[PDB]
C-alpha cells in the first residue's frame, strides 16, 4: 500500500532534505572504517513515502504519547540507516526486528548526523561492505538512508 | 528492552575515539514514520 512520490531537485522540499543530509556530515574518528572516507554526498534521489496506514498508525501513537508528555509529542526529524530500508518503507518500522545487541538494547536506532546513520547501511560497523565489491568505502554502489519523523516523547538519557 | 517507566524513548551520546554524537532509540515501531527515502553515493574526495 506504499507509494513513492519523486521530488524534483528544484523542489524546496528536495533542497531542504538534501541540505540536511550534506550539512550533518561529520568526521568519524575511526578514519572512515565503517561508513567510508568522504566529506560530501552525491544525492541521486529523494522520494516522499506515502502510505496512509502507516501514517495514521504513527499520528495516533503520537497523540497517545502527547497526552503522556504534557501535550508535547517532542517530534524530531532523524536519519536511520540499515540493510532493511526496503522492508521498512513498505511494512513500517518493526520493533520485532530490532537491533538486539545495541548499546541501548533491542531498539530502533536513529541519528542526528546523516554520516552516523551511513555507518549502518551495510550492517554493524559496515561489516562486509557493499553487496558487489565488499568495499565499505565504495563510491560506485548506491546507498539508501531514511529521513524519518520520530516521536521521542519524554526521552530518558542513558550511559 | 523497552522504554524506562514514564519514558517514551532513549537519548544517548556515546563517545568513539573522543567524538560524541547523539543516538536516539525507540522501542515501538509506530513511533517513527519513514517520510523520505534518500538514494545516494558517498563522494570520493579529490
Ligand atoms: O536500528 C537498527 C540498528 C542499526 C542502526 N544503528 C544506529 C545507531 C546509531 C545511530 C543510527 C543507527 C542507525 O541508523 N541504524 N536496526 C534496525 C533494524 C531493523 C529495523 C526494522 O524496523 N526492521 C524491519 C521493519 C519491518 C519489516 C522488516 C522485515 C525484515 C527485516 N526488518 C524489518 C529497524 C532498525
Ligand atoms: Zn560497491
Amino acid at each position: 500500500g506504499t507509494i513513492l512520490i519523486d521530488l524534483s531537485p528544484d523542489d524546496k522540499e528536495f533542497q531542504s532534505v538534501e541540505e540536511e543530509m550534506q550539512s550533518t556530515v561529520r568526521e568519524h574518528r575511526d578514519g572512515g572504517h565503517a561508513g567510508g572516507i568522504f566529506n560530501r554526498y552525491n544525492i541521486l534521489k529523494i522520494q516522499k513515502v506515502c502510505n496512509k496506514k502507516l501514517w495514521e498508525r504513527y499520528t495516533h501513537r503520537r497523540k497517545e504519547v502527547s497526552e503522556e508528555n504534557h501535550n508535547h509529542a517532542n517530534e524530531r526529524m532523524l536519519f536511520h540507516g540499515s540493510p532493511f530500508v526496503n522492508a521498512i518503507i513498505h511494512k513500517g518500522f518493526d520493533e520485532r526486528h530490532a537491533y538486539i545487541g545495541g548499546m541501548f538494547g533491542a531498539g530502533i536506532y536513529f541519528a542526528e548526523n546523516s554520516s552516523k546513520s551511513n555507518q549502518y547501511v551495510y550492517g554493524i560497523g559496515g561489516g562486509t561492505g557493499c553487496p558487489v565489491h565488499k568495499d565499505r568505502s565504495c563510491y560506485i554502489c548506491h546507498r539508501q538512508l531514511l529521513f524519518c519523523r520520530v516521536t521521542l516523547g519524554k526521552s530518558f538519557l542513558q550511559f | 528492552a523497552h522504554s524506562p517507566p514514564g519514558h517514551h524513548s532513549v537519548t544517548g551520546r556515546p563517545s568513539v575515539n573522543g567524538l560524541a554524537l547523539a543516538e536516539y532509540v525507540i522501542y515501538r515501531g509506530e513511533q517513527a514514520y519513514p517520510e523520505y527515502l534518500i538514494t545516494y553515493q558517498i563522494m570520493r574526495p579529490e
